[PDB]
């Protein structure tokens, strides 16, 4: 505590991840949704990277002043310290990553394939620790927490196929 | 480095002391009394410490209050810091000639962190735990160099250095042992600067179980206390004492490559020393004005020594002018310290030889729980060497020694062996101990006034008989008694159907918080050495009786703040009735002296001081001469 | 007693001491 001093920062994660997974699910300005659009591309394997511009965060930001509510600056955020947002972005698209429609074939990439089988594999575990917790009878929430506290799942690190990248946000659209 | 955290903690007991303005108050109180005395002498000077209770604290933030108790090394220092800084802030007028830290004591409920040397185990360890318990030992007041300050003649110049350990912060630092600096950092011999330098008080007492809660036939549990610099000598060992402090672990326990375990002891912050009866720790009350008022008011009254006589022992029926007595030796008189050095006693001794079950006892148990400062002792449970001091190189003392200004109640007196009655001769008249043992020359205090009980040499007091056969104890001894009534179970049926009725009334009593059949509960009584006047009871059924607690005040207020001048108009019936009694042939239970003067005296002053006068009046030389003829004939005049 | 504790709590802990006897013949 004396050592290794703490400091009070004017940055607050939680709440910015909140406005991240607000404007990841909400922005549709340019049918629906334009991120959940590239996340449903990415589930289906028709895309590997996603670029974050900066142009929707700020026009997101201003619509949500508009309409009178005060939205954190997100992109001031991100431009000070962007190495800790694409850790967050890639977390909140983790959270809002919809199911592939289209099922794995041969034609598939060998990491799709071994990706796939690693989300299969840590979700049956996750079942096989509920099980056998049921039979033991000892809240599905409770049992719940008790089973990600007793899983070594693969982390979303490895069960991630798509590259995050910041696009600025334009000179003219500043 | 700053810390976020201890920042804000800081500004959360800021919050918390400008809420409760009681803490304010008492700084800016603390800063003018230390201004004020400094100015004044360019007494004493009052330490920078604060008493928090912790129940406010609970009330404002229980996290603070729960960081506070469990987490002390983190939310202590913080809150001490926030209180410099208030302290800092009021000090406007700074004394004559941040800075000044100001340490934190706490009070109220601790909850599970109440503890005693037995319950206090290694799971309390880093926490902030109050621990009762009697001190047996206390270690040297030693100073400790926190701070020293060399000269350099060769470039005449001051420096200084600045000394940490373990135990002077709750969390632990980087050890920097840094020496002592013996020549300058360009090889000029250093000159200490003694009264220059900063020397700490540093004292470590040992807090063991007290008896009266310590399993019986079980060797005691102890825990080491260290006091720094305002805690030192507040307590003295014998004393029930109540610790707060942090329970610390030192060193490394053997681990660290050079102990069975690793050493524990508490960081003192708080010493309350607890009044128990027949210990050494006198029981200070707090007078309100609404005390004092209706202190004055009763005074007022005429009766009111008959109001004080009556409400002493209810339970007991009749012993009315023994009440009297020991009523006047509760107040006593005042002590004479002439120039050349010669001192007259002001304490009065009281003997009670009766017949078996007429209350001595029972009198002497009251007289040991409601008296200030009281020892009760037995006949030859306790020698001279458990009644006076003791040599263990050094002196412990004894029954009479720690029972200075107070009172000290002998039960069986006649069961006194001839070697502790000398030791008692000395006691009762000059009020002194001297030893005179194994090269320790030492003339200890022994200002304490004496109520005893005894029995005759047959078992029953004889009528037909004479006092002086029926007491078999050396006269010498009986001048030293300054009032010895003599009490007789004389079988009368008025007085036996109403000795009755009041010992069934008294058992037929009910607290007003307990159910017909509920077995009431008993507790020891560990009160702080730190709400009407009349009783609801009343065992006879008739003048008022004031309550027990009220009466322990009153005693309080007219003994500290009463000290009667004798007067001429006194004297004259003084004089008169010490010349009548020495004269008069009456055969008196006891023998006239010039101590008989002397008690007529002290009598008369204590029952001056009863009234709360400052001058012995005619009344009261004339009341006090009434109990004496009693106490020595049988009068009622 | 982890997973019991954790599965009570909806209506940390250090590891747990063995206090093992028995009644078996005594040497
Ligand atoms: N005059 C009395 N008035 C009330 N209670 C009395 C009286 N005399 C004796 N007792 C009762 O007798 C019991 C024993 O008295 P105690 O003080 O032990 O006698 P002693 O002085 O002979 O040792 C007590 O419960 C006490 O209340
Ligand atoms: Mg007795």
């Amino acid at each position: 505590s004396a050592a290794l001093p703490s400091i009070q920062l004017p940055v607050d994660y939680n709440n910015l991840f909140n406005e991240i997974t607000d404007f990841l699910v909400t922005f549709k300005q340019d049918k629906g949704p334009k991120y959940m659009a590239m996340l449903q591309k990415v589930a289906n394997r028709e895309l590997n990277s996603v670029i974050i511009d900066l142009d929707d965060i700020l026009q997101y930001q201003n619509e949500k002043f508009l309409q009178g509510t005060q939205a954190d600056d997100l992109v001031s955020a991100i431009q000070q310290n962007a190495n800790h947002f694409t850790e967050l972005f890639c977390r909140a698209i983790d959270n809002n990553m919809p199911l592939p429609t289209k099922e794995i074939d041969y034609k598939d990439d060998v990491l799709d394939v071994i990706l796939n089988q690693r989300r299969l594999r840590n979700e049956r575990m996750l079942s096989d620790r509920t099980n056998e917790i049921r039979s033991e009878n000892l809240m599905n929430d409770a049992l719940r927490e008790v089973v990600e506290d007793e899983t070594e799942l693969f982390p979303p690190n490895l069960t991630r196929r798509y590259f995050l990248y910041f696009k600025p946000l334009s000179q003219n659209c500043a | 480095a700053p810390d976020a955290v201890f920042g804000d903690r800081v500004r959360r007991f800021q919050e918390f002391l400008d809420t409760f303005t009681s803490y304010r108050d008492s700084v800016r109180s603390i800063q003018v009394y230390n201004s004020n005395n400094a100015a004044n002498y360019n007494l004493n000077i009052l330490p920078h410490r604060i008493i928090i209770s912790l129940d406010d604290l609970r009330e404002f933030d229980r996290s603070f209050w729960s960081g506070i108790l469990v987490e002390p090394a983190y939310f202590i220092p913080p809150a001490e810091k926030a209180l410099t800084d208030l302290a800092d802030s009021m000090d406007d007028v700074p004394h004559p000639n941040s800075r000044h830290p100001w340490k934190l004591s706490f009070k109220g409920s601790f909850g599970a962190h109440a503890l005693s040397p037995r319950t206090l185990t290694a799971q309390h360890l880093n926490k902030l735990v109050s621990v009762e318990g009697i001190v047996t030992k206390t270690s040297l007041v030693r100073p400790k160099l926190i701070r020293s300050v060399h000269y350099a003649a060769k470039t005449g110049r001051f420096h200084y250095r600045d000394y940490t350990d373990a135990t002077t912060t709750l969390t632990t630092r980087i050890p920097t042992p840094a020496i002592y600096p013996t020549e300058d950092t360009e090889g000029n011999k250093l000159t200490t600067e003694y009264g220059y330098s900063t020397f700490i008080d540093h004292q470590r007492i040992t807090v063991q179980e007290m008896p009266e809660m310590a399993p019986a036939g079980q060797l005691p549990r102890s825990i080491d206390v260290i006091l720094d610099d305002d805690l030192v000598d507040k307590t003295k060992p014998g004393d029930r004492v109540n610790v707060v402090g942090v329970f610390k672990s030192l060193g490394a326990g053997g681990m660290n490559q050079s102990l069975i375990g690793f050493k524990t002891l508490i960081l003192g912050n708080t010493v309350y020393p607890l009044h128990a009866r027949s210990t050494g720790v006198a029981a200070r009350q707090m007078l309100t004005d609404f005390d004092i008022r209706n202190i004055n008011k009763l005074s007022k009254k005429k009766d009111i020594f008959d109001i004080l006589s009556q409400s002493l022992a209810p339970s007991i029926y009749g012993h009315d002018h023994i009440k009297k007595a020991i009523l006047l030796m509760l107040m006593g008189g005042v002590e004479k310290n002439l120039e050349n050095g010669s001192h007259l006693r002001g304490d009065i001794n009281i003997l009670m030889v009766g017949d078996p079950s007429t209350a001595k006892s029972q009198l002497l148990r009251f007289v040991l729980n409601t008296a200030s400062l009281a020892i009760a002792t037995t006949g030859r449970g306790s020698s001279g060497v458990g009644l006076t001091a003791a040599v263990t190189r050094r002196l412990e003392a004894g029954a009479m020694v720690l029972a200075d200004r107070g009172v000290v109640c002998i039960d069986e007196f006649d069961k006194m062996t001839d070697v502790d009655r000398v030791a008692i001769h000395e006691v009762m008249e000059q009020q002194t101990v001297t030893i005179a043992k194994a090269g320790i020359h030492t003339t200890l205090n022994a200002r304490c006034s004496v109520i005893a009980a005894a029995n005759p040499v047959f078992g029953q007091y004889d009528v037909n008989r004479d006092p002086h056969q029926n007491i078999a104890l050396p006269d010498s001894l009986l001048s030293r008694f300054d009032l010895l009534f003599v009490v007789t179970d004389d079988i009368n049926e008025i007085r036996d159907r109403s000795i009755s009725e009041h010992v069934l009334r008294t058992h037929r009593y009910l607290p007003p918080g307990y159910l017909e059949g509920e077995p009431v509960r008993e507790r020891l009584n560990l009160s702080l050495a730190v709400d009407h006047v009349f009783e609801k009871f009343n065992p006879l059924l008739i003048p008022k009786l004031v309550t027990i607690p009220f009466l322990r005040k009153y005693v309080q207020y007219a003994k500290e703040r009463v000290i009667p001048q004798l007067t001429q108009e006194a004297i004259n019936v003084i004089v008169k009735n010490y010349t009548d009694l020495r004269n008069d042939d009456n055969t008196k239970k006891s023998p006239i002296t010039a101590r008989t003067l002397e008690t007529l005296i002290r009598l008369a002053t204590a029952h001056a001081k009863v009234r709360l006068s400052k001058t012995v009046n005619k009344v009261d030389a004339k009341v006090a001469a009434n109990l004496l003829r009693f106490a020595l004939l049988g009068e009622d005049i | 007693a982890k997973r019991i504790s954790i599965l009570s709590r909806a209506q940390s802990l250090p590891t747990f001491q063995l206090i093992l006897n028995s009644n078996a013949n005594q040497i």
